[PDB]
């Protein structure tokens, strides 16, 4: 049997994941890929740093989650320090992390319809994206990667704007997922493409350990986003979609209902903030103010002794796991009692999502597996875990 | 010891096992040298996988021999096929390495004792 | 109905009585254990608890309600691993007392 | 079939390797209680029956030789 | 002074100075300068991108790229003024459309036995050829040994180092065979009396130049270069055949890179086994290299399996 | 001569008016090189097409972290590009390996591997300082063929 | 207390303690800790010999799904005479609990894997051996995930340094690209960072 490797190849897509098929005549019915090309050092890095210090390397992890990431960091540390954040706070990280899954899916789309082979559905949606960077960069420091969301709640207040802005942007965006849905659900050759493949919908869909989409889409009812609280997060009304049967067409259109989705919640989220703070008021954890860390006396001891070391956190272990845009977001949080931190294990989606492709592939066409792939939404660096 | 083994049982499922896949090397040397396209002579990798055998022989307690079996025998799966792109397997081989002196008085003019 | 809500099953065939062969069977099975571990005490507590509830009465969306599972199909499956359960405790023996205990300061956190 | 033509093809194994014999062909190199081999070296000499002559070493027997005689001894039931 | 592992980022006290650098021979001496570390200061002549390959061999800050001519002063005064060693290996082969190219071989050796010497420098070490003898042959052969003795005035002890033939991956003499995919395969010329000259390895010669580098006292003392077992047959150019189974140029093509149908054909067919009195690889050690063994890797032909 | 140095104002002139990159995307700075693909900084048609197969390129990017398994491969692909080639690699873990520096395991450079010509700072350049390293690159090229061979 | 302090519940508290409890009643053989989390967490130290039943146990049941296995992750500890410590993490689907495993093991004493329980256990389990050298039992396919293929540290565990001792080079000296031993530009300056004086009150050790 041949024993290609169509991987290394930089075939669009994303060059990488570089896998062998033991394909029976034009079948596949075996696969194995291979992983590790970007392996980093990341868990053994972290055992050097402090809390404050270790936390962009969390940011880093996707692609794309900037405020989903730093999501699940803050929250797994305030749990082990006693501290709920202040109010105000918490109506910017819902604004924010339900504004980066109008980011993953986006990209889940367009990058899955560019393997297929489609042009212009990737130009016509990153040109509207970039009216959402510009947000980024007016709040935090930079293009993507900002180390914005702290232990201590939010970093600064974002500036005069960004509400006369958020709601002109969100305006005028349910005219851009009505372009889609001609482009590609009233389709029949892109449905032909994508119809009865990869159909998982036993309880071996569930034994082999998948998050979200890639589940409920397919049939099990079951999600962390309102069995699970974060912040004022239940407070506001939405419902989470389903699809009919266990196969990829029925785990897309997951994703444009999610879409319709997040637009409902930002239009939700801005009639309902109300004034205050920033930071967490005891500030053991948060430094003080700027106009404060020139005056008195008691700011400085409190401020430079923050940047030297962190914090004090007490021992024992603590785990928890949020909704990130493509799955569950596991990080058990090993704490020793100093200034930095033990053993800092992630689970990141991938390792269950990609793992499953095993029984999902065989039976099928090679043609078929570039297909399967981009539907998993899997994204390399994140399967660093 | 209050610890259940691997495989062996005391020395003896253990140093048959040793002996056993070094045929499985011994005929894979001559295979692999016009696979992988590069050009010493077959009777150095010979003595280079007896080198490796030898140098361990000072074990006398099993489940460590039997723990280098499955190190040993896991060399094999990259080895009869292809993973090894065209330098791991001349990574056995310090070759470009500047030699070591090992020797008192050729230490003393170069080195703060390393 | 015709899909069972949870893709990967289907309604197969009969309610109200598939159940009660198969709470039944496990009640006569259970009967083979020695009865010293309190495994027993609760799982055939539960079980009379349910095939009380379960024998005999319409319909089959008030049988859903007061026996918490998911659909009625489902709810062969929440019982139908737990006679495979059940028979693999004869094998092995939790009711045996502990072993290996261990060695006095293991499970003390900071260092 | 003749049980002197396995007797020809053992008997030019072990010096057809270049190491520690020197031409002692005799039956009686009882490897490594006379002859003195190492213990890998052995397994090394077992090697050549499968490319002369063709052979198989299924078993424990290459363990049990010791000596060249056993070799066409476990060749002779083999053949004849 | 030196300090620690000389693995890479050591130190190693020593300032090397190569000038050519571009073809065969000078590329891969300074490969092996910058994996002990050192200071190598290489200059070239006209060329930006032809040193591109040449960088990742030296770390950090240990290499450095100056311009010069030659016929110049200055250019090859003021990169040598900080140095401790400085070895020459320029030359080429035929003549070019606007040279000279004897005095290339006098007074370009010349114009780096100037100040240069008298600035301070030590153990100057030129190149030579085993085969360059006063005699009247030839227009290239001889007319080296113009500069073996001429030039030999100045920097009254070199260590100037003598090679014979040479054989690696991209030379011209071992690349003169097979690359004469032609209408008839003829042997130089159709004799077998000859052949061969003593074909020593790439790693030797760069191997000798480090030994030598501090050696020490190896200045004025100077040295042959060994080759193989023994002399060498007729049998090459058949084991050419046998085995193989029968550069800022310019943007098309170079109107003449040739064959060159003139002194070339003979400059090689000269032998020579030169004096065995010269210590001058073996004591300079150790250089130990076959034939037989590195012949597989520089031939490359169409079969390339069997 | 005037005659011949005319010439290359067109050859030199040409290569630098049309460059087939290829991309290699491994980590966060694919993605911004990604907005500049997108037609905000539309990267296409300013002397430059699009993604293009491995055969046929003239300007390499490493772009991201590079791990011992990818060592290897990385080699293999720079052999087999033609002769005026050019490498730039952005990203600042394609300099140093930004930070990841002291791991086990991370590339130290995408230098002691490749030799690179110009270096973008920054992790992700900001798809703003990048086609401002690409006008570098254009204007590095004042080289010449003729007096070359015109001269030795 | 005030505004700012976590507000902590007690219902969840309560049947947390309640249902772990009779867990270790219906097992005396395998569970030798049991302990509540003062925020709503549990673990069941197991001697592994019942590495296999008690999650067979866990694997079904009708008072306790638990067929969601979220969480394989391996800690080293130094200085306990046995070293590692596998850590689980399982969750109820039915039910919204999250509960962990703790089982404790040594180097070289083997464990009997997971493989007929669970399979999403397919590249966790293998990652231990690959990053510790634990070997687990009877599983189908071990190989080398996630590491290069030369390595023979192990390298999460404390004795292997920072960086490893392999950094990697080209030359031109024929094709190759060649290990070397390993040599940095900079030291990476190690602080000093344990400020003294004892912030916790709680956790106070026993004073021998
Ligand atoms: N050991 C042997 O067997 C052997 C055989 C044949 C020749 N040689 C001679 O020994 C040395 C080996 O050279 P090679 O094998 O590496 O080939 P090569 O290409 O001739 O390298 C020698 C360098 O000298 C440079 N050069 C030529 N003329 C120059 C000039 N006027 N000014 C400055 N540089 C000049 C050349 O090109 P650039 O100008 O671009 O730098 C070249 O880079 C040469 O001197 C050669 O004549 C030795
Ligand atoms: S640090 Fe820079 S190079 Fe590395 S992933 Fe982030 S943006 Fe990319």
């Amino acid at each position: 049997n041949l024993t290609l490797n169509f991987g290394p190849q930089h075939p669009a897509a994303h060059g990488v994941l570089r896998l062998v098929m033991e394909l029976s005549g034009e079948m596949v019915r075996k696969c194995d890929p291979h992983i590790g090309l970007l392996h980093r050092g990341t868990e053994k890095l972290i055992e050097y740093k402090t809390y404050l210090q270790a936390l962009p390397y969390f940011d880093r992890l996707d692609y794309v989650s900037m405020m989903c990431n730093e999501q699940a960091y803050s929250l797994a540390v305030e749990k082990l320090l006693n501290i709920q954040p202040p109010p105000r706070a918490q109506w910017i990280r819902v604004l924010f992390g339900e504004i980066t899954r109008l980011l993953n899916h986006i990209m889940a789309v367009t990058t899955h319809a560019l393997d297929i082979g489609a042009m212009t559905p990737f130009f016509w949606m990153f040109e509207e994206r970039e009216k959402m960077f510009e947000f980024y960069e007016r709040v935090s420091g930079a293009r993507m990667h900002a180390a914005y969301v702290r232990p201590g709640g939010v970093h600064q207040d974002l500036p005069l704007g960004l509400m006369d802005d958020i709601y002109e942007f969100s305006k005028n965006f349910s005219l851009r997922i009505d372009e889609l849905e001609e482009m590609l659900t009233n389709n029949r050759i892109w449905r032909n493409r994508t119809v009865d493949i990869g159909i998982v919908t036993a309880e071996d869909a569930l034994n082999y350990g998948f998050s979200g989409v890639m589940l409920r889409g397919s049939g099990i009812q079951w999600d962390l986003r309102k069995t699970q609280p974060y912040d004022v997060y239940d407070q506001v009304e939405f419902d989470v979609p389903i699809g009919s049967r266990g196969d990829c067409y029925d785990r897309y259109l997951c994703r444009v209902e999610e879409m319709r989705q997040s637009i409902r919640i930002i239009s939700q989220c801005l009639n309902k903030m109300p004034p205050g703070e920033i930071k967490v008021d005891d500030a053991k954890v948060s430094p003080p103010k700027r106009a404060e860390m020139k005056t008195s006396m008691e700011s400085l001891i409190h401020h430079f002794k923050l940047y030297t070391e962190g914090y004090q956190v007490p021992p024992g272990a603590t785990y928890t796991a949020i909704e990130a845009p493509k799955g569950e977001f596991g990080v058990y949080l090993v704490s020793d009692g100093s200034s930095r931190p033990y053993r800092c294990k992630i689970k990141a989606p991938g390792f269950a999502h990609l793992a499953g492709l095993d029984k999902m592939s065989k039976g099928h066409m090679l043609a078929d597996v570039v297909a399967i792939i981009g539907t998993q939404d899997i994204v390399f660096g994140e399967v660093d875990r | 010891t209050s610890v259940k083994p691997i495989f062996s049982r005391d020395m003896n499922e253990a140093k048959r096992r040793v002996r056993e896949l070094y045929r499985a090397w011994y005929r894979e040397v001559p295979n692999t040298v016009h696979l992988f396209q590069l050009d010493i002579s077959v009777k150095q990798g010979r003595d280079k996988v007896r080198e490796m055998f030898k140098k361990n022989a000072h074990i006398t307690d099993p489940r460590v021999v039997d723990l280098l079996v499955i190190k040993g025998k896991m060399e094999l799966e990259e080895t009869i096929k292809v993973w090894k792109q065209r330098t791991h397997v001349m990574r056995f081989f310090h070759e470009t390495e500047a030699p070591r002196p090992k020797d008192f008085l050729s230490k003393f003019y170069v080195g703060h004792d390393p | 109905k015709k899909t069972t809500g949870l893709v990967g099953l289907a309604v197969c065939e009969t309610p109200h009585e598939r159940l009660k062969i198969l709470y039944t069977k496990i009640l006569d099975v259970l009967g083979h254990i020695p009865k010293n571990a309190a495994y027993r005490k609760y799982t055939e507590q539960i079980t009379n608890e349910k095939l009380s509830m379960v024998k005999a009465e319409p319909d089959v969306k008030k049988l859903e309600e007061r026996l918490q599972g998911g659909q009625i199909e489902e709810v062969i499956l929440q019982a139908e691993n737990e006679l495979s359960l059940a028979r693999k405790m004869i094998q092995w023996k939790p009711w045996e007392p502990l072993v290996e205990e261990p060695p006095a300061s293991q499970w003390k956190w900071p260092i | 079939l003749t049980l002197e033509g396995i007797k020809d093809r053992v008997l030019y194994v072990l010096k057809l390797y270049d190491k520690i014999d020197p031409e002692k062909l005799s039956v009686n190199s009882h490897f490594m209680k006379d002859l003195g081999l190492d213990s890998l070296d052995q397994v090394e000499i077992i090697m050549a029956m499968e490319d002369e002559f063709g052979f198989e070493i299924p078993d424990i027997d290459a363990e049990k030789l010791m000596c060249p005689q056993e070799i066409v001894d476990y060749i002779a039931d083999k053949k004849d | 002074i030196p300090h620690g592992k000389g693995g890479r980022s050591s130190v190693s006290g020593i300032v090397a100075t190569v000038f050519g650098a571009t073809g065969f021979l000078g590329r891969y001496v300074v490969n092996h300068l910058g994996r002990m570390g050192s200071q190598v200061i290489v200059p070239h002549r006209c060329e930006p991108y032809d040193t591109m390959h040449l960088r990742p061999m030296g770390d950090l800050g240990q290499i450095i790229f100056m311009d010069w001519n030659g016929r110049d002063k200055d250019s090859i005064r003021r990169a040598v003024e900080h140095s401790s060693v400085v070895i020459n290996l320029v030359g080429r082969e035929w003549e070019t459309q606007n040279f000279d190219f004897e005095d290339v071989f006098v007074k370009i050796p010349q114009a780096i036995a100037q100040v240069s010497k008298e600035a301070g420098v030590e153990k100057f070490i030129h190149i030579s050829h085993l085969n360059a003898d006063i005699k009247s042959s030839s227009k290239y052969l001889r007319s080296k040994a113009v500069g073996e003795k001429e030039v030999r005035e100045t920097f009254p002890e070199a260590t100037i180092i003598k090679p014979a033939e040479i054989f690696g991956r991209e030379d011209r003499f071992l690349n003169y065979f097979a690359n004469i995919r032609w209408f008839g395969g003829v042997p130089l010329i159709s004799l077998g009396k000859k052949t061969v000259k003593q074909p020593v390895y790439i790693v030797d010669v760069t191997k000798g130049i480090i030994n030598a580098i501090k050696d020490p006292d190896a200045r004025g003392k100077t040295f042959a270069f060994v080759g193989p077992s023994r002399y060498l047959l007729f049998d090459l150019v058949q084991y050419v055949f046998a085995v193989a189974h029968r550069i800022g140029r310019l943007f098309e093509i170079s109107p003449f890179e040739p064959w060159t149908t003139r002194d070339k054909v003979e400059r090689i067919h000269t032998t020579d086994k030169i004096l065995p009195h010269l210590p001058g690889l073996e004591d300079l050690g150790v250089e130990a290299t076959p034939l037989e063994l590195k012949a597989i890797e520089v031939l490359r032909r169409h079969r390339t399996y069997r | 001569e005037y005659v011949v140095a005319k010439l290359d104002d067109l050859i030199n002139w040409a290569r630098r008016s049309s460059l087939w990159p290829m991309t290699f995307g491994l980590a966060c700075c694919a993605v911004e090189m990604m907005h500049m693909a997108a037609p905000r900084y539309d990267m296409d048609r300013f002397g430059v097409v699009f993604r293009a197969s491995p055969r046929q390129s003239d300007v390499m990017i490493v772009a991201g972290t590079l791990t011992n398994k990818m060592a290897p491969a990385l080699r293999k692909v720079y052999d087999q590009m033609p002769e005026p080639r050019y490498v730039v690699s952005m990203g600042s873990c394609a300099n140093g390996g930004g930070y990841y520096h002291y791991s086990y395991s991370v590339v130290r450079g995408c230098d002691r591997i490749v030799p690179v010509d110009i270096y973008v700072p920054g992790c992700p350049p900001t798809a703003e300082a990048l086609l401002y390293g690409i006008l570098q690159l254009q204007k590095k090229i004042k080289r010449e063929k003729r007096l070359r061979i015109w001269y030795r | 207390t005030r505004p700012t302090v976590r507000p902590r519940n007690d219902v969840a508290h309560k049947q947390l303690s309640a249902f772990g409890e009779y867990v270790a009643e219906i097992l005396p053989k395998y569970v030798q800790q049991v302990q509540v989390s003062c925020f709503n967490e549990l673990e069941i130290c197991i001697h592994p010999d019942g590495v296999i039943p008690v999650l067979t146990f866990l694997r079904d049941h009708s008072n306790a799904q638990f067929k969601s296995l979220a969480d394989l992750t391996a800690v080293d500890i130094p200085t306990r005479q046995n070293r590692f410590e596998i850590v689980y993490n399982l969750l109820s689907l039915r039910f919204n609990s999250r509960i962990r495993v703790k089982t404790y093991t040594d180097e070289l004493t083997p464990i009997e894997s997971s493989v007929p329980v669970y399979k999403a256990a397919n590249w966790y389990e293998r990652e231990i051996w690959d990053m510790f050298g634990v070997f687990f039992a009877n599983h189908p396919d071990l190989r080398r995930i996630l590491t290069d293929y030369g390595f023979e540290g192990h390298p999460f565990r404390k004795d292997f340094p920072l960086s490893g001792y392999v950094e990697l080079r080209y030359d031109d000296e024929v094709k190759r690209v060649v290990a070397e031993p390993v040599e940095l530009a900079q030291e990476f300056r190690k602080f000093d960072l344990n400020s003294p004086w004892e912030a916790f009150p709680a956790y106070r050790q026993p004073p021998e």
